[PDB]
RNA sequence: UGGAGGUGAUUUAAAUGC
RNA sequence: GAGCCCGGGCUCCGUGAGGGGGGAGAAGUCGUAACAAGGUAACCGUAGGGGAACCUACGGCUCGAUCACCUCCU
RNA sequence: GCCCGAGUGGUGGCCACUAUUAUUGGGCCUAAAGCGGCCGUAGCCGGGCCCGUAAGUCCCUGGCGAAAUCCCACGGCUCAACCGUGGGGCUCGCUGGGGAUACUGCGGGCCUUGGGACCGGGAGAGGCCGGGGGUACCCCCGGGGUAGGGGUGAAAUCCUAUAAUCCCGGGGGGACCGCCAGUGGCGAAGGCGCCCGGCUGGAACGGGUCCGACGGUGAGCGCGGAAGGCCAGGGGAGCGAACCGGAUUAGAUACCCGGGUAGUCCUGGCUGUAAAGGAUGCGGGCUAGGUGUCGGGCGAGCUUCGAGCUCGCCCGGUGCCGUAGGGAAGCCGUUAA
RNA sequence: AGGUAGUUGGUGGGGUAACGGCCCACCAAGCCGAAGAUCGGUACGGGCCGUGAGAGCGGGAGCCCGGAGAUGGACACUGAGACA
């Protein structure tokens, strides 16, 4: 890594917007939890080893 | 050696605890 | 950076954002995220879970950053949000969660003995929990009339 | 840590540590109890005088064989009965039976005779206080009684 | 735990020296160290240092010239009078040249050197040659 | 080129010396 | 309010039949135990048995055996 | 002839040598020596940043630690020893006042590097419980089938003639789970291995999301601990101390062979030992590398679209080889010695 | 490895040159201990002394300083002062 010349996380931000109610939400690369659309219900990642892996389609601003 | 020695330590305590025992 | 304690095993190495101001790209007022965190503790979930579930929906990695400075005493941060309120519980959810689990193993144990390894976690856990009060007591979460044992556990989570 | 605690206040650990572990000289526990004075008699001394009570002859060691000239002799308040060795060639001659011998060690009080002799703690100096190296040498003084 | 974070840091700046790479970094930082270090660029036994403020934790990395022998901290840390300092001096340095028995004093921090040219003392920290 | 296991193992070869 | 005495208990000094072991003496006897795979590898903790060294069981260990047979490793 | 010289030598004691008592200044894989492993009490030892006090701590002054002895000067006795005068030190363990605030203590505040804590994916001979299958050995019953078999270097004792071994069919019992199986995994340790399910311990990783020094170690103390042994109850195929025969042998209380009890299994309890080893206490930091391997992450290619087959970086573990260094040497050498 | 019964403290009193469980009446249940008490051994204590590069270790002799004793053990007078 890089711990004793600053350790920094592997994290980026990335913009996600729904492909079922156009919501725009702020996603963590690494979803460690099912990240739920605050106007659809729906799942946008499902947690799983490293990065959340994204369930299907959908759009995509890499911040 | 060791054998022998824990088994002739253990009669002589018998033996002698016996004596002491009696 | 590890501790092998009841284990030779080297820690996980997870590591905060080295950010030391929020970013600005993300969004929300004082107001907003003070919401956001009472609905969360008014569902039934916890302190660390609650800054889990704001972190992946909310994108606020850590409530110090974004909240302090709006009284700068000290960091702001869920459970110092939830004491000012009162939605706060009394015993630490560090002590809490810990006693918690401690009275299932002890149910176990009831109808199984012949456990040793079950037997030597119980062993494991309680000595986690004595640590966490001794010191709690003098920092005051905890009365000094107090002591830990197996019936004042089981009236605590009961 | 190479032992020892280090730290300002802990100095009694140290302070008991060294007293716990010097008790493994054997010299250093037995005088300071005093062993060394008690069991090997003298009650200590220098010397003592005692009434030679026979004459005997032992053998030699292991590659060794010679007739060593032994006293036996009773300290006198001591009243213990020592086996003794005598220097110089002829000499159990010089020594009658019943008169006075004073007794000396010889080559380290840890018990250890001389590689020759097995038992013999101790040394002879004298016969009716003159001693064996001045009857040795004839004109020096020549013995009585 | 870590304890005598100083010494942890002075170590490896030591046995980082004996290998002979070009800089350090060392993990945990603080004003012990900080200071140490200040002061011994002050003698100049190092080049220059940078340290960066990580939220987590002061972080030096540190330039070395060639100069340092060995510096070690002292252990419970003695007391040490203005008196018994030539006891110490003749101790734990290697000659009256050197005079980086670093103490830490009323005035501030100071080596062995500048210590005596002041006049005061107290308790060990460290030392540097 | 140098190291670790798992199992066949061989009875046709006899006590002592300062 | 001493020394003194008396009856009992406990402890310590001088000294005693008898009894235990040590470092030995190395010309008698029994055996070959270990050290070479010591000629049944050796040790080890535990248990029983044998005159003795010691043997055997069960578990462990290699400070383990010699090729052979099979398996891995720079 | 050498030493020393009115001395010189013997015995005894103390100190030195002896860093063989380790503060200065010792070790502990194999030389003596790591507790079989863990827990936490007493103790010691403690991340950063700000403020108060100034208890330790340093500085200055002041009260004081008799004389003598010691060390230095000068002076006195012919000389010196010895003494006189003047200066210093002295167990030196005490006290009063002023001053400093780095360190340490204490008090208060503040922070996330240590610790703990959470969520989600994940492997495994971890534990317990319930369930269930098959192997082989034995036993018992029917059939088939005769002159042996067993055992050894040779033999005997012993199996078999109301029939053994053997083969076929049927039934009953207790133990255990080859290959799988790995230089493999899990466990604190003793240790742990058919398959399936329930309960349950630990552990890894990604994200530090929460607590905010809560830490380390650990005398005493407490707890777990193979096999053997012991206790009470239940069970008992194979195996098998003791034991009973044979052989061997000069003799054999043996190695080899044929029987055989305790025990080995289950339940509850006790007992607590080992070459309980990696002969290597634990925790943190630092110090060329290489390679194989297990599990987790990541960027790709392949794909049976499953991380299934591979390349590399990273994290945790598990081996081997080796630079600098250490070691007496063997060796150790980012899993440190 | 646990010890302690005037034993720790309180009130009031006696006695003493005088404070004080010193002693005593009443009341209370403390006091001391693993930062090693109690018990057992050994031993006058200090200035110094010996030794050792130092750190340290051993030692209490003349002499000085302070305490204890006078055949063992108890006891008062007389005197400012003695239990001589």
């Amino acid at each position: 890594m890089a711990k004793p010349i600053i350790p920094m996380p592997r994290s980026r931000f990335l913009r996600v917007k729904c492909i079922d109610c156009g919501n725009e939400q702020i996603v963590f690369s690494h979803p460690a939890t099912k990240v739920r659309c605050l106007i659809c219900g729906a799942t946008l990642v499902e947690p799983t080893g490293g990065k959340g892996i994204v369930k299907a389609k959908i759009l995509e601003v890499l911040e | 050696m060791r054998w022998k020695w824990i088994k002739k330590r253990i009669r002589r305590l018998k033996r002698q605890r016996k004596k002491e025992r009696g | 950076m590890a501790r092998m304690h009841a284990r030779k095993r080297g820690k996980s190495g997870s590591k905060r954002p080295p950010r030391t101001a929020p970013p600005i790209w993300v969004e929300y007022t004082v107001e907003e995220i003070e919401n956001l965190v009472v609905k969360l503790r008014k569902e039934g979930y916890s302190t660390a879970m609650i800054g889990t579930i704001l972190r992946d929906q909310y994108g606020i990695p850590s409530v110090k950053l974004f909240k302090d400075p709006d009284n700068p005493n000290r960091n702001l941060t869920i459970t110092r949000i939830l004491e000012k309120h009162g939605l706060a519980p009394e015993i630490p959810e560090d002590l809490m969660f810990l006693i918690r689990r401690a009275v299932n193993l002890r149910k176990h144990l009831e109808q199984h003995p012949k456990d040793l390894h079950s037997m030597r976690g119980l062993q494991l856990i309680e000595s986690k929990i004595r640590r966490l009060v001794k010191y709690y007591k003098r920092k005051g979460k905890l009365p000094k009339n107090w002591r830990y044992d197996p019936e004042t556990a089981k009236l605590l989570v009961r | 840590g190479k032992k020892a605690p280090n730290g300002e206040f802990a100095g009694r650990k140290l302070k008991l540590k060294r007293k716990k572990f010097r008790w493994s000289d054997i010299r250093y526990k037995r005088r300071v109890l005093r062993l060394k004075e008690k069991s090997d008699p003298l009650e200590g001394a220098p010397q003592a005088r005692g009434i030679v009570l026979e004459k005997i002859a032992v053998e030699a060691k292991q590659p060794n064989s010679g007739m060593r000239k032994a006293v036996r002799v009773q300290l006198i308040k001591n009243g213990k009965v020592v086996t003794a060795f005598c220097p110089g060639d002829g000499a159990i001659k010089f020594i009658d039976e019943h008169d006075e011998v004073i007794i000396e060690g010889i080559g380290g009080p840890k018990g250890g005779s001389m590689g020759d002799i097995p038992g013999i703690r101790y040394k002879v100096v004298k016969v009716n206080r003159v001693s064996l190296k001045e009857l040795v040498k004839g004109r020096k003084e020549k013995p009585r009684r | 735990t870590l304890l005598d974070p100083l010494a942890n840091a002075l170590s490896h700046i030591t046995n980082s020296e004996r290998v002979g790479k070009r800089e350090v970094y060392i993990k945990p930082a603080s004003k012990l160290i900080g200071e140490v270090l200040r002061v011994m660029q002050k003698y100049g036994y190092i080049g220059e240092f940078e340290f960066i403020d990580d939220g987590r934790a002061g972080v030096y990395r540190v330039q070395l010239l060639g100069r340092i022998n060995k510096a070690g901290a002292i252990k419970p840390r003695f007391p040490v009078k203005v008196s018994e300092f030539e006891k110490w001096e003749k101790r734990f340095l290697p000659a009256f040249e050197f005079g980086i028995l670093i103490v830490s004093t009323s005035q501030g921090v100071m080596s062995h050197k500048e210590a005596i040219e002041k006049g005061i003392g107290g308790r060990l920290i460290a030392y540097v040659y």
